[PDB]
């Protein structure tokens, strides 16, 4: 009923970034994909723009999966409730996220972390710190392939703690490498698809603004992930309480053949 | 080589035989010319079933009920895996039962079919081997005829159940009807009397009076002189309510086939209500049901299938999560459990709890028992029987095997080593090894931890309540394997010996030198060597149980500029066949290009396709139960509208010629879990115009599909 | 006199959950009289114990909880005293 939107999944479109995002061979829309959907959507319909609006969403569910067709065009037509807040992306008849989205004026931000300025990942050791390859090792023998517009973390601690995210000016990927200290946050070995974001709140205002453009050399915004209170938070992003639910692991090419040397 | 062995010298003449054949290969072993060949292992041989003495039921694919087969049960160890992280904090008295029939409910069906994740279940459970089945009845390790509840899987052979969660049955139940008793009155008591607070001549409402649980909830209200209200599916379930409790009239029985009950309710009780709401249907029945409550009444929901709204309650602590109640006391087993023993063991005495009807169901037949639970189409428990009661009351249990699948499992209290074990395979077969049982690691290096990665890890190894020792030492000279195996004796009895080193030099081989040469040639002949002879000699041959030594598809098909690394990684090869012919433990994985984690890590070679490590691990897992020495592993590279769907949707299910597969066979019975239905439902739009239910999918054939997308 | 500062937070902001959650090293608080409402009334909630219980003894309830109260869905104890 309200804004459709129209992700261009072509050879040159500037959303091809979103083919780089799958899960052992499937290509599936970003979790907060649908986050920046009705944030953006809540911005059309104040008038104001998308990157001036401090937003708050709560209880994202995402209710079913939505397949990105590679080299096409997917549809979704975002609803906005006006006064309630009341946001819900859907295809066709098929419900594929839910949840409620305000905004505001005033400061949405629990933690006070938009306010550091550097990293405190400065001047350890190389055995003390994770690089971009081994952070991605973890992520990929658990079946995230993550291609290169969403390797955003560029370093941290063996903790899992401290970061320090990259900031390029797409927000849709921003988004899903502060939901990275989330999945490093607890090691396992099984494939783990979100599916509750509890809480997430984007104040733009806090947040530096798009790189100007032609920019190669990107900032890094030092993340953080809270055990205490389940929050990742990263320049002027928080992510709270974030549930997913175990997938079975997909085999992409075909079964081995087992010999013996006799 | 047999008593006449050749004599190849130059102008022999069992020589001169050879150069006119001019074989390229030409081997003597038992007593015959041959050559070493590659022979396929069929794919119907990975998940045969051999004799073992304890095993447990598990699922080959989570989700599908009709995957449920029988696997070794690490309690051949003694121990049963899932010993890490919280399962360490309580160290709970336990004792050993061989279990005669195990008891089915409705938490079984819900998690083997794939309604709820195994990580809604208490934490404790997350490491376990399985979380299928909890009620049992068995005899301890004294020959005591006893029944009880432990933490999963009880769907086995052998538990380790708690003594304080373990009933003794009276000398008038079978070990049959004892299946039955534990679990249904166990709830029944929490539901009532512990999270309802019923009182004498209250009343109370029972959703679903035929389930176990609701049979089971009836006769403890009924000691308890209450008013009862029961929903009833059809007049069967009625007539054999009315026959198994005489104290019930037709007055006390409504229909769960929609919400009138509410009026009558709520008119026999003259507008006061139920004080205790034993709540299993969901949607408008629930709603109904907490209309009906009196003003202090206390609605418990035990249902399994929540909505969205109410799950979002749960996590918020909205609501109290009372679904996994019963599976959370067994873990802890602290005040609150011991109320709910003391009030069941009173039940027996007493005789409010009496044994439920029954239905057996053989071994080789779980699959079956479990499609019966969930189908609900009669009363009554369903009880696998695992072995045969004997006439006696107190004797042993008689030592049998039963069919079952390979499962690797390690020692907790022996030590194992894994020599290069710190880094790509290494790393992340130890992760497996520890999700497996090995709780003794012994990893080591050239240098030591020198990567953030490794430091990571076996911080994690070490969180998780294992114990590792790094050792940075080159296992290169006696000396050295003398150490390596001190520090491992100090840790527990040597009970693996892994050998996944390697040292590169890749060039032509006329441009390499002596020195060049024998860089691969130390930790795959220098280095296997001084392993095997440790293995040789005890204490540790004696205790040694496996002896694992990595090598590369290079001897099977060669590379080129790695003449070197192809020398030692032969000569691993057949160190490893040396010790098959003394009899010695041995396994010689001979993988390809694997992904994810080495030396491919940093794509095809020589035709064929990197390997996905949870592949690696999965054949590895076959590797070690296996009678062969070497193990060739390696993965090879690979119209109409309506056949264009077709293979799509033939390709998501993970079928590679949808033509081969019977076009009458339903999805659900090849597999479908919840994300291929969902793929297909949004491909049969993206492809073609039709447009399906999800539930739709997994009920329809091939057939279906092709005369579907024409019309 | 028995009270000492460290018993002490401040209602203005929603911070009290941290620190109350670190003081408590994780098991959450075992009862909780709550008065305020809104985003105090989740955080509050957050930190109740696995046994925990959430007494709700406000006035001013807002109109969705308004309707729990009528649904059955939860107790109404602001008004039990009379
Ligand atoms: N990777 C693949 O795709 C294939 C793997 N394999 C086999 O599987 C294993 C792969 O392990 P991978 O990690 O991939 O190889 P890597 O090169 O990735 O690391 C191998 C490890 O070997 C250790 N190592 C080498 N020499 C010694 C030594 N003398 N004493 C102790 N440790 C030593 C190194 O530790 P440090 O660097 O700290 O000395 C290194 O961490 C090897 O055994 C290989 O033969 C078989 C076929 C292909
Ligand atoms: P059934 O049990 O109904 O399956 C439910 C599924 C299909 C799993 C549904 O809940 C789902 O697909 N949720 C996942 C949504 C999702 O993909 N979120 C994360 C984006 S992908 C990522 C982490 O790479």
């Amino acid at each position: 009923s309200d804004n459709v939107i129209d992700i261009d999944l072509s050879e040159d479109s500037p959303e091809n970034y979103l083919l780089e995002h799958a899960v052992d061979g499937r290509m599936l829309f970003p979790a907060t994909g649908t986050l920046v959907l009705a944030w953006k959507t809540l911005a059309k319909l104040k008038g104001v723009e998308f990157e001036q609006l401090g937003v708050q969403m709560t209880n994202v569910q995402i209710h079913q999966a939505l397949f990105l067709n590679p080299g096409g065009k997917t549809t979704v037509s975002v609803s906005v409730m006006p006064i309630t807040g009341e946001f819900q992306v859907r295809d066709g008849e098929s419900l594929i996220s839910s949840g409620v989205i305000t905004s505001s004026e005033g400061r949405l931000l629990e933690t006070d972390q938009h306010m550091k300025k550097g990293s405190v990942l400065d001047g350890k050791p190389d055995k003390e710190l994770l690089f971009t390859k081994e952070i991605y090792r973890e992520f990929l023998l658990r079946g995230y392939e993550y291609g290169a517009a969403f390797q955003g973390i560029q370093r941290a601690s063996l903790d899992a703690t401290d970061t320090d995210i990259r900031w390029d000016g797409r927000w849709i990927s921003y988004l899903d490498t502060v939901l990275q200290m989330y999945l490093l946050s607890k090691p396992g070995t099984h494939q783990a698809l979100p599916t509750l974001l509890e809480s997430v709140t984007i104040d733009p205002r806090v947040h530096p603004a798009q790189p100007p453009e032609g920019t190669t050399e990107f900032q890094v915004l030092p993340g953080k992930w809270d055990p205490v209170l389940q929050i990742a938070a990263a320049g002027g992003v928080e992510i709270r309480s974030c549930h997913s639910i175990r997938a079975s692991r997909r085999l992409n090419h075909d079964p081995p053949i087992l010999e013996d040397f006799a | 080589a047999g008593p006449n062995p050749p004599k190849i010298s130059a102008d022999s003449a069992d020589f001169k035989e050879l150069v006119r054949k001019d074989l390229a290969y030409n081997v003597f072993k038992n007593g015959k010319w041959g050559t070493y060949r590659g022979f396929v292992i069929s794919d119907a041989d990975r998940q045969k079933e051999r004799p073992s003495e304890y095993v447990y039921a598990d699922w080959l694919s989570a989700g599908d009920m009709s995957s449920l087969r029988w696997f070794d049960s690490p309690l051949k160890t003694g121990h049963n895996n899932g010993m890490l992280g919280s399962k360490m904090a309580h160290k709970l008295e336990t004792e050993t039962c061989s279990v005669y029939y195990a008891g089915l409910n409705l938490r079984d069906i819900i998690l083997a079919n794939g309604t709820i994740q195994r990580d809604i279940l208490p934490e404790e459970t997350f490491f376990k081997e399985g979380v299928l089945g909890v009620e049992f009845s068995g005899r301890n390790s004294s020959g005591k005829r006893v029944m009880g509840l432990c933490p999963p899987p009880a769907l086995a052979t052998t538990v380790k159940c708690p003594v304080s969660s373990l009933w003794s049955v009276p000398d008038q139940w079978t070990l049959e009807e004892a299946a039955t008793v534990p679990l249904a009155y166990a709830t029944a008591y929490y539901c009532l009397v512990s999270e309802g607070g019923v009182q004498k001549g209250a009343t109370v409402f029972i959703h679903a009076g035929a389930s176990v649980v609701g049979q089971a909830s009836i006769a403890v209200a009924l000691s308890y002189n209450c008013e009862i209200f029961t929903l009833t599916k059809n007049s069967d379930e009625t007539a054999l309510l009315k026959s198994m409790y005489p104290q019930l009239n037709d007055r006390n029985f409504c229909s769960s086939e929609d919400c009138s009950f509410e009026k009558y309710i709520r008119k026999e009780t003259k507008g006061s209500g139920v004080d205790v709401v034993i709540n299993t249907l969901r949607g408008k029945f629930l709603k109904a049901s907490r209309r009906l409550l009196s003003k202090k009444g206390k609605f418990v929901d035990i249902g399994f299938k929540v909505d969205s709204n109410t799950q979002i309650a749960y996590y918020t602590r909205e609501h109290p999560d009372l679904r996994f109640q019963l599976d959370a006391l067994l873990e802890s087993q602290g005040p609150e459990w011991t109320r709910l023993f003391d009030l069941v063991q009173a039940g027996i005495h007493s005789g409010v709890v009496k044994p439920l009807k029954r239905a057996v169901y053989s071994m080789d037949k779980i699959v079956d028992a479990f499609k019966t639970v969930e189908a609900e189409r009669e009363a009554g428990k369903i009880v696998i029987k695992i072995r045969d009661e004997e006439r006696q009351k107190v004797c042993p249990t008689p030592r049998t095997s039963f069919p079952a699948i390979h499962r690797t499992c390690f020692h907790p209290d022996k030590s194992h080593i894994l020599v290069g074990g710190m880094g790509g395979m290494g790393l992340e077969t130890a992760h497996w090894m520890v999700l497996r049982g090995a709780k003794k690691l012994i990893l080591t290096s050239r240098y030591g931890i020198t990567t953030g990665y490794q430091a990571r890890k076996i911080a994690f190894f070490k969180q998780l309540g294992v114990e590792v020792e790094v050792l940075a030492l080159s296992v290169n000279t006696r000396k050295a394997a003398d150490k390596v195996f001190e520090h491992a004796l100090k840790m527990g009895p040597v009970g693996g010996i892994f050998n996944m080193a390697m040292v590169l030099y890749n060039d032509d081989f006329l441009k390499m030198n002596r020195e060049q040469f024998l860089k691969p040639l130390e930790s795959k002949i220098t280095m296997t060597m001084l392993l095997d002879d440790k293995s040789r000699e005890k204490p540790v041959r004696d205790t040694l149980d496996h002896f694992v030594m990595f090598s590369s598809l290079i001897v099977s098909g060669g590379h080129l500029g790695q003449a070197n690394y192809a020398f030692g990684s032969t000569v691993l090869e057949k160190i490893c066949e040396r010790r098959k012919r003394d009899g010695l433990p041995v396994t010689t994985p001979q993988w390809a290009s694997i992904a994810d984690v080495g030396t491919v890590a940093l794509t095809i070679i020589c035709r064929k396709y990197p390997q996905r490590f949870f592949n690696v691990l999965s054949v590895f897992d076959f590797m070690m139960s296996s009678d062969n020495v070497v193990t060739i592993s390696y993965v090879l590279v690979e119209e109409s509208m309506v056949d264009q769907v077709l293979r799509a949707v033939g390709k998501v299910l993970g079928i590679k010629d949808v033509s081969s597969v019977d076009g009458d066979k339903e999805f659900i019975d090849m597999g479908v879990d919840s994300l291929m239905s969902v793929e297909i439902k949004q491909a049969l739009e993206r492809d073609a115009g039709l447009v399906i239910s999800t539930k739709d999918t997994q009920l329809m054939t091939f057939n279906t599909l092709r005369s579907m997308v024409k019309g």
